[PDB]
RNA sequence: AAGCUCCUUCGACGAGUCGAGUAGUUUGGGAAUGCUGCUCAAAAUGGGAGGUAAAUUUCUUCUAAAGCUAAAUACCGGCCA
RNA sequence: UUGACCUCGGAUCAGGUAGGAGGACCCGCUGAACUUAAGCAUAUCAAUAAGCGGAGGAAAAGAAACCAACAGGGAUUGCCCUAGUAACGGCGAGUGAAGCGGCAACAGCUCAAAUUUGAAAGCUGGCUUCGGCCCGCGUUGUAAUUUGGAGAGGAUGCUUU
């Protein structure tokens, strides 16, 4: 069942109102796409399709975001004199770099 | 009635620090003369600069509050309030630890 | 039936009367042996639900243990080494079960029954008569009270696969090569 | 000076605290018995 | 699966093996009222009478363990207050 | 082992922050700076290398604000000279 | 899998035929005590449990308690003329109830009892 | 003022983050990293499966959260994730799969922990109306409001929503810039990969009547 | 002395235990697979374990923290054959 | 001054008991390393060997806080398959069960929580012609009745020693 006019006044009951002309972008941060990114995936299965095309949606949201919040002014880039918590601790940060150094150093040995 | 999403009294994150910093260790903001950013972006600076005779006075005989450690928010060493070295005592020993 | 209200008040056990008790009780305990003995049991409802009575061939033996690791632990139990403590110093007696009495920062205290196999009131009555037998030799020193049987995983399920035989025993049973005459 | 037995000395001081310690109202009234009459 | 008439069974004797005699209830009463309270329940009762319902739930909380056992504490604690000032 | 610099290591996102990465070999470029008053400090920044890390917390916490003072000085330079290419 | 010392834990099976003469001489002494006495006790038609083998039954351990008064045997009596009880099992259904009683009548039919003393 | 908002106009919104009692090691891995994602919420776990779908509104009312997230686990191998507004606003169920958290190294991207999301949604998520109001949940929830005091100042993440069959795919990456040849964006993925299946919403705060059932759901 | 039958009468069931957090050890088994130590510490139409997207935790199945008990099983030792 | 009751001790007092041996099998505690991965550390070896404690002709386990999802089964134990399956893992080396089903053998019970209260009805001693006398234990509870797929109490009428 898809009771259409029971999400409807559900979800005005929800809504908080963003409209770019009221309220800035700094309030939401949320971006829609003009494409369904359904006619990018061809096959589910088709690993590297898929992910580039969830990379390439979240690629002119990163852009259409970036041009949007420049103009009203807020800072965007993370300076390189600032340092604070991060996601993944500085240990799984490190064997990070050796998961690569062992993988860069395999094809020079291959190729040496 | 709509939940007012305030925080109480007794919550853990009630009041924050201002410099936006986490566990992460003090060695950094050490060769930089600021420590730490706050909400709106800007930049927050050392407050001061310790004397030397001040510094060796300290060394000589240590603060009640001394403990050590430097300040997450200001370049200072941190010192405990007269109330938290109180607090402190009421609970090691344990013979009121709530008053009145 | 005072055991009933006496149930209930050993379940309160943090509550203001029992916990006096328990302060008045372990300062005494503290200042006498380590494996005296008592009169009378200091929890009569706890005796009496684990088999003891008050007949001839009965006594009651308080121990206290110490507390703490062996970051390697001890597996066997505190009750357990309590309950191996009095076999070996009451060594004409057998071990019938133990319960917890008191504790401290320093020490725990348990009170241990135990039977006498050579009275005869014991030799006569059917409901203790087992415990006379060459068996039952020394149970706490091979996990048969009821310390032993919960750290041997002695119970039945899927949660308890390995240990609900003797995990020795499962295990020579699933490495052994059993081999037929006309394979 | 003497030395006391060790169980005189623990009954003796079993005595002290049930005097110095406050009790709680449930084992308080067992120290309020009736009269000789 | 396979369509097989079904039988009434007599009632079980282990339902609720538990105590939910009258008499028991008697028991834990009384018991409760010579005991007192432990000093965890004590911070929860002074919470209570202030009014600050909150934080003596997440007092049990952090005491007891599960969310359902500090509903059952603070539930059994605020009908010791309740019976406290009838009888005052 | 090989040396970190000849492996295409990609730049990792640490507490210590990536900034913007300049791509390598196509139009990487550098700074230029001499000084005066902060290459001085340079020179007690490389004795205090030379000589150790001071056992003295007074000293040690002194020089090092003095290099601070330096960076701070040599900053407040820059922006001058940004100040100074803005007017032309 | 002969990772382990295999050598020192191998069970070999000759004496099958020797525990097999023993096996035998076992229920011929049971029968030896018991005489007229058969060597076993009645079981229950069972239902196996899983949709693999809903479609079979088996003998199980012991009869309902329903099932020995609807057949007019005794409870306290059940176990002394050889008849297995069982007080875990429910016959929840009809279909169980009157397989079993119907085996408890059918053993009734074909006993001889005897008089005490 | 205890809202910890400093801003002109306030997005009052908590969450809380729940799993319930069989939740395993990846379960509560992805937990971890979606708190560490949500200055604005806290943790909370061993939640009795037994007790009442309204008691989750009762737990959120005593902490003070208006958005519960919901981690219920099943046979201890099948999670279901629970989006809601606590007193009154509509509920979500969701069946998760294909679980991938920051713990495996082959991730190779980070963001500033607490700081603001670009949450990142679809034209299929703007026009059918069952995903409009699962947009409105997720704005909720994965909000990070203005300005909360414990968020950080430096936006440099993009969260990714997206449909491919029937089902909602999640996808965290890293904002990352690089000088042009003679700042272009590029994005690195840093974890929570996981897919949401909506399986049926409510009006209800956890009951009320029914509203929207997805008739292709195969169970595990 | 005992078995049942009936009923305008009753029916007591195990706590420093369970459980929450943590450290160790162990397991095919971080619904912690079990066990131990440590800190906190329960309930009574209760509690334990399962099933189920099926619309709220619906239903199924048992009753832990007391105890005994032959046979089928093992056996390079003991009395023999 | 006398006499309890409680607790703690002495006695070359009476009556008993434990040590040590054996340890093939059994129950616990404690606990390696060599080896393998053509190097090696996770792992494996191995919850093994050595070390300690403790029984019997067997030991141990055992009458569900069980398995199940069925038309359900029904204490424990062992064999056959389940099955090299599920599950876990430098996912390499590897590790590795269980329910069901077919058999072997089958057996069930004792307490605590109750007021015998119209009668401690129970039991150890040591003195005897032995037939029955005292002493003590015990009401802070020894017998009888009862142990939750129960039970008690009245009534009821048959059936049992």
């Amino acid at each position: 069942i898809n009771n259409k006019e029971g999400l409807l006044t559900a979800l005005r009951r929800i809504q908080l109102d963003i409209n770019p002309k009221t309220t800035p972008f700094s309030f939401h941060q949320s971006v829609v796409a003009s494409k369904r990114t359904e006619d990018s995936i061809p096959q589910i299965e088709d690993d590297l399709q898929r992910e580039l095309a969830f990379m390439n949606q979240a690629l002119e949201a990163a852009r259409l975001g970036r041009s949007l919040l420049r103009k009203e002014g807020v800072p965007f880039t993370r300076p390189t004199d600032y340092f604070a918590e991060m996601v993944r601790t500085d240990a799984t940060m490190e064997k990070v770099k050796q998961k690569l150094i062992e993988e860069a150093t395999a094809k020079k040995a291959a190729a040496e | 009635d709509e939940i007012d999403p305030v925080y109480d009294s007794d919550d853990t994150d009630y009041n924050v620090p201002v410099n936006t910093i986490g566990n992460i260790p003090l060695s950094f903001y050490d060769s930089y003369p600021h420590i730490g950013y706050d909400i709106n972006g800007k930049k927050i600076m050392r407050p001061a600069t310790g004397d030397a005779l001040q510094n060796l006075l300290d060394s000589i005989e240590v603060p009640e509050g001394w403990t050590g450690l430097t300040d997450p928010n200001t370049g200072k060493p941190l010192n405990l309030s007269r109330d938290e070295l109180e607090l402190i005592r009421k609970v090691q020993q344990g013979l009121i630890p709530d008053d009145v | 039936g005072a055991l009933k209200y006496l149930e209930e008040l050993s379940k309160k056990k943090q509550s203001d009367v029992v916990r006096f008790l328990l302060r008045v009780r372990c300062w005494e305990y503290r200042q006498l042996n380590v494996i005296h003995r008592a009169s009378r049991p200091s929890r009569p409802d706890k005796a009496r639900r684990l088999g003891y009575k008050a007949k001839q061939g009965y006594v009651i033996y308080r121990v206290r243990v110490r507390r703490g690791g062996r970051q390697l632990k001890y597996q066997r139990s505190l009750r357990a080494t309590a309950e191996e403590r009095v076999g070996r110093r009451c060594s004409n007696l057998r071990v019938l079960n133990s319960y917890w009495v008191n504790q401290d920062s320093t020490y725990k205290y348990y009170e241990v029954i135990l039977v006498d196999p050579n009275h005869k009131a014991i030799r006569r009555d059917p409901r203790i008569n087992w415990i006379c037998n060459p068996v039952h030799k020394h149970r706490e020193c091979r996990g048969l009270t009821s310390t032993g049987k919960k750290s041997r995983g002695l119970n039945k399920g899927h949660r308890f696969n390995k240990t609900r035989a003797g995990r020795r025993k499962t295990w020579k049973r699933h490495n052994t090569l059993s081999l037929w005459r006309y394979r | 000076m003497v030395k006391w037995p060790e169980y005189i000395r623990l009954q003796r001081q079993k005595k002290i605290l049930r005097m110095r310690l406050k009790v709680p109202p449930a084992i308080a009234q067992f120290q309020y018995t009736l009269d000789k009459n | 699966g396979h369509k097989t008439t079904r039988r009434v069974l007599k009632e079980r004797p282990s339902r609720r093996k538990g105590a939910q005699s009258k008499r028991t209830q008697f028991v834990r009463s009384l018991i409760r009222e010579v005991a007192g309270l432990a000093p965890y329940e004590r911070r929860v009762i002074e919470l209570l009478r202030n009014g600050k319902d909150k934080r003596a739930r997440k007092f049990s909380k952090k005491k007891l363990g599960t969310f359902g056992r500090a509903k059952r504490k603070c539930e059994e604690l605020q009908r010791i207050i309740a019976e406290s000032r009838r009888a005052h | 082992v090989y040396s970190e610099k000849e492996l295409g290591i990609p730049q990792l996102n640490t507490v210590t922050p990536v900034g913007v990465t300049k791509p390598k070999g196509k139009k990487k470029g550098k700074v230029f700076v001499d000084d005066r008053e902060s290459m001085n400090t340079i020179l007690a920044m490389v004795e205090a290398e030379k000589q150790g890390q001071i056992e003295s917390k007074i000293m040690r916490a002194r020089q090092l604000e003095e290099i601070r003072e330096a960076r701070r000085i040599e900053a407040e330079k820059k922006e001058a000279e940004r100040k100074a290419l803005l007017e032309n | 899998h002969f990772r382990k010392h295999w050598q020192r834990r191998v069970r070999c099976h000759f004496d099958q035929p020797g525990k097999k003469v023993t096996r035998r001489l076992a229920r011929r002494a049971k029968a030896a005590a018991l005489a007229p006495r058969p060597v076993d006790k009645l079981r229950p038609i069972v239902r196996c449990p899983t949709v693999k083998y809903n479609r079979r039954t088996r003998l199980g351990r012991g009869f309902t308690l329903e099932e020995l008064k609807a057949a007019g045997i005794p409870r306290l009596l059940a176990p002394t003329i050889g008849i297995a009880v069982d007080h875990r099992r429910k016959n929840l259904s009809e279909e169980s109830l009157a397989a079993n009683v119907q085996r408890l009548k059918d053993y009734k039919a074909r006993l001889i009892l005897f008089p005490r003393k | 003022d205890r809202s910890n908002i400093i801003a002109e106009r306030k997005n009052k919104q908590r969450v809380l983050v729940l799993s319930s009692r069989g939740v395993t090691y990846r379960h509560r891995h992805l937990l971890n990293d979606l708190a560490s994602m949500l200055p604005h919420g806290r943790k909370d776990a061993k939640f009795d499966t037994k007790s009442r779908l309204y008691e989750l509104c009762e737990l959120a009312e005593l902490y003070n959260c208006n958005n519960v997230l919901f981690f219920e686990a099943r046979k201890g191998k099948d999670l279901y994730m629970w989006f809601s507004k606590v007193p009154n606003g509509p509920t979500v169920k969701f069946y998760a799969q294909n679980l991938h958290t920051m713990e495996e190294l082959h991730f190779q991207g980070n963001c500033l922990k607490g700081s603001r999301p670009i949450l990142s949604f679809d034209a299929a998520f703007e026009q059918e109306p069952y995903l409009k109001v699962i947009k409105e949940l997720f704005l909720h929830t994965f909000g990070v409001p203005q300005g909360h005091k414990k968020s950080k100042p430096f936006i440099d993440h993009v969260l990714s929503f997206s449909v491919a069959d029937g089902k909602i795919w999640v996808r965290n990456y890293e904002i990352r810039e690089v000088e042009k040849v003679k700042t272009d964006i590029n994005l690195i993925e840093i974890g929570p990969r996981f897919v949401l299946t909506p399986i049926i919403i409510q009006e209800g705060s956890f009951g009320g009547p029914i509203l929207y059932e997805n008739k292709r759901f195969i169970s595990p």
